[PDB]
């Protein structure tokens, strides 16, 4: 929080799309949430809204809503040859 | 999950193109693969400009 | 079956609290005297002595006020004043 | 550090009805007893009706002039406590705080004293 | 996954009316309790009112800046609930939220905090 933030809408978060997250899934596709039976198309309209919304980066919302650095690592364990681990037996030295 | 690979060359001098020569040889390992893909068929390639 | 080391209580109940001296709940007097650990043991045991006990009596006089709630394996014997306010409590009775 | 706020009061006929909220923050009221106290000009603060943390009628106490007109009633899901208050004589006419310690359980000699509301002014005539 | 859309509000003068419509999407509202905010700028979110599942007058409450003055109504059939607000105050200008969760029925103070729309503009003023 202290480096990220100056606010920078640049990473904005989706907020209106079709339904809930599937389990390996990308959320790439921009498009306005649909939520009546007129189309959504010409920009802004009634019971549509963008996706887009401010996500609390104002110097305002210090303690609160800044961003925190946080990481998921997926690991597979004994699935394929281990790349980043350990040597295999190779008896004494000395 | 693997794929290991075995291969050396040899001179023949004489092409004869009727059979393999007839000696004894140990095909070293080379590399090997950690991917583990589903392989049914083969296909080779050609140089041919 | 056997054991070994048994250790003997004895306080006096209302009646009412016995189904809250066993943990999960805190009954009238098991509030601020009596108490059991989170999985107690033994088993509870209790009789009636109301008709040779009762006459009252309040040598055995429950505490009300004192500075929290139980922790297992503790003793109330300490009889101080609760102090509630800024004002030391010390000069009897206050508000 | 608990902040309680009561609510509800108003003027009101003889007969009517009222019910008074007494709004709790920075805090939970859920494992404390909670009593409702009232005072008129020149007399001094009594008790009214008290709630014990379980919210039983067992551990529920009303002073004997409000027994089986006021109702005291504990939301410890939402943290607040509410004290039903029908069929009014003028002599109900004063104002109402909210009251709460650290004790888990009232009794019909002990209300809790610690921590006090505004107050709210019930008011009982024509 | 419910999605909220307040509407109604505007400019009004002081002591005008207004109607605020919470029209709900994807689910229905009906089985849940739902309740309006308002928050004006500088000033947290505050409560306002919550109707509940069974809509009865003693489950629908209002905050004490409001009693007597906002009025609460859902219709289940369009999936809406409605703020119907007359003698408007300077004091009343907010952002005015509705939400909802899985609950059923409201009190005076907490208020549902799972799900909500984007909110309405109300002012009161020239």
């Amino acid at each position: 929080n202290k480096l990220d933030s100056k606010g920078n809408y640049n990473y904005l978060y989706r907020l209106f799309r079709k339904s809930n997250l599937k389990p390996f899934e990308r959320d790439i596709s921009t498009e306005i949430y649909q939520a009546g039976n007129k189309p959504c198309n010409g920009v802004a309209g009634f019971n549509c809204y963008f996706p887009l919304k401010s996500y609390s980066f104002r110097p305002t919302y210090g303690v609160g809503h800044q961003p925190y650095r946080v990481v998921v690592l997926s690991f597979e364990l004994l699935h394929a040859p281990a790349t980043v681990c350990g040597p295999k037996k190779s008896t004494n030295l000395v | 999950g693997y794929f290991k690979i075995y291969s050396k060359h040899t001179p023949i001098i004489v092409r004869e193109p009727e059979d393999l020569p007839q000696g004894f040889s140990a095909l070293e390992p080379l590399v090997d693969l950690p991917i583990g893909i589903n392989i049914t068929r083969f296909q080779t390639l050609l140089a041919l400009h | 079956l056997c054991f070994t080391n048994v250790y003997a209580d004895s306080f006096v109940i209302r009646g009412d609290e016995v189904r809250q001296i066993a943990p999960g709940q805190t009954g009238n007097i098991a509030d601020y005297n009596y108490k059991l650990p989170d999985d107690f043991t033994g088993c509870v045991i209790a009789w009636n002595s109301n008709k040779l006990d009762s006459k009252g009596n309040y040598n055995y006089l429950y505490r009300l006020f004192r500075k929290s709630n139980l922790k297992p394996f503790e003793r109330d014997i300490s009889t101080e004043i609760y102090q509630a306010g800024n004002k030391p409590c010390n000069g009897v009775a206050g508000f | 550090q608990v902040q309680l706020v009561e609510s509800g009061g108003g003027l009101v006929q003889p007969g009517g009805s009222l019910t008074l909220s007494c709004v709790a923050s920075e805090s939970s009221l859920a494992p404390y007893r909670v009593a409702w106290f009232r005072q008129a000009p020149g007399k001094e603060r009594e008790g009214v009706s008290c709630i014990s943390r379980d919210a039983h009628p067992t551990s529920t106490y009303y002073t004997a002039s409000v027994k089986g007109r006021f109702t005291m009633s504990r939301d410890n899901a939402k943290n607040t406590v509410y004290l039903q208050m029908n069929s009014l004589k003028p002599s109900d006419t004063a104002v109402y705080y909210c009251a709460t310690d650290l004790g888990g359980y009232c009794s019909d000699s002990n209300y809790p004293r610690a921590w006090w509301g505004q107050g709210t002014q019930v008011t009982v005539s024509s």
